[PDB]
C-alpha cells in the first residue's frame, strides 16, 4: 500500500528524530564534560595560586 | 487398470535393484506420493500389494540414503498417516496386508526420530503451507521461536522469501496460493510477536512492504491476515 509506505517513512522519520534526540543527549553529555572542565579549571587555577603562595 | 498394474510391476522390478531404486527416488520426489494415492484409490489387492512393495523398495535399507529417503517421504508425502490409515483398513490379501504392516512399521520408526521441526522445515522447503497444526499451536511457536531466529534468522529469511514469492504469485490468487499466503502471514506475525529481533530483518527484506501489498488483496482472508500482521507489527 502506498499509504502504508508513507507511514513507514514517517516511522523512519520518527526513528531519525529519535536518533537526533539521542544525538542531542549525546551532545548534551559532550557539553556536560566541557562544563565540568571549566569548573575543574577554576579549582586548578585556585590551587595554582595556593602553590604560588 | 491392466496398464497401471503392469507399470507398477515394472517399477517394482526396477526398484528391486538398490542402485536403480536410489536413482528413481531422486528422479521424482512426488512418485511415492502418487503411488500412495493410487494405492488408496485402487481397490485391487494385487495393485495395492505392488504399490506397497514399490514404496518399501524405495525406503528399503538396500537402496542408498534409505533413512534420508524414508524421512523425506514421511515429511513430504505424509507417509506415516497414509500407512496408519492403510493399517486400520482391512485388506483381503494376506501378502498385501503384511506389506502394509511392514510399511506402517517403517514409517512409524522413521517418524519416531523426526519431530515437528523437521515437518515445518520440509513444508518451508516445499513452499507449501495449508494451516498446519504447528502454525496454530502456541506451544510449538514458543518452543521454535529460538530455532527460527537461529543461524542469523535463516528460517525467518526463508519465510520472508516465501511470502515475497506468494506476493509475486498473488496475481493468480489461487485457493492453494491464498492458503499458503495466509499461513505465511500468520507465521510472520508469530515470529514478530515472539523474538521481535526478526521484525527488523523482515523489514529490511521487504516483509513490511509485502504485508502492505497483501493488505490490498482481493481475497478477504488474505486481507484479514495482512491486517492482523500489520496490527502485530505497529498496530494496537
Amino acid at each position: 500500500n502506498g499509504i502504508a509506505t508513507l507511514l513507514q517513512a514517517e516511522k523512519e522519520a520518527h526513528e531519525i528524530v529519535s536518533k537526533a534526540r539521542k544525538y542531542r543527549q549525546d551532545k548534551l553529555k559532550q557539553a556536560k564534560t566541557d562544563a565540568a572542565k571549566e569548573i575543574d579549571s577554576y579549582k586548578i587555577q585556585k590551587d595554582k595560586e595556593l602553590k604560588e603562595f | 487398470i491392466q496398464l497401471q498394474y503392469h507399470s507398477l510391476l515394472l517399477i517394482w522390478l526396477l526398484t528391486f535393484n538398490p542402485v536403480f531404486a536410489n536413482e528413481l527416488v531422486q528422479k521424482y520426489l512426488s512418485d511415492f506420493l502418487d503411488l500412495l494415492k493410487l494405492v488408496k484409490i485402487t481397490i485391487k489387492e494385487k495393485v495395492s500389494r505392488l504399490c506397497i512393495s514399490i514404496i518399501l523398495q524405495c525406503c528399503s535399507t538396500r537402496v542408498k540414503q534409505h533413512k534420508k529417503v524414508i524421512k523425506q517421504l514421511l515429511l513430504l508425502g505424509n507417509a506415516l498417516p497414509t500407512v496408519q490409515s492403510l493399517s486400520e483398513r482391512k485388506y483381503s490379501d494376506e501378502e498385501l496386508r503384511q506389506d502394509i504392516s511392514n510399511l506402517k512399521e517403517i514409517l512409524e520408526n522413521e517418524y519416531q526420530e523426526l519431530t515437528s521441526f523437521d515437518e515445518y522445515v520440509a513444508e518451508l522447503d516445499s513452499k507449501l503451507l495449508c494451516w498446519s497444526p504447528p502454525h496454530v499451536d502456541n506451544g510449538f511457536w514458543s518452543d521454535n521461536i529460538d530455532e527460527f531466529k537461529k543461524d542469523n534468522y535463516k528460517i525467518f529469511r526463508q519465510l520472508i522469501e516465501l511470502l515475497q514469492a506468494k506476493v509475486r504469485n498473488g496475481d493468480v490468487n489461487a485457493k492453494q496460493e491464498k492458503i499458503i499466503i495466509q499461513v505465511a502471514l500468520n507465521d510472520i506475525t508469530h515470529v514478530v510477536e515472539l523474538l521481535p529481533e526478526s521484525i527488523d530483518v523482515l523489514d529490511k527484506t521487504g516483509g513490511k512492504a509485502d504485508i502492505m501489498e497483501l493488505l490490498n488483496h482481493s481475497d478477504s482472508r488474505v486481507k484479514y491476515e495482512a491486517l492482523k500482521a500489520t496490527q502485530a507489527i505497529i498496530g494496537y
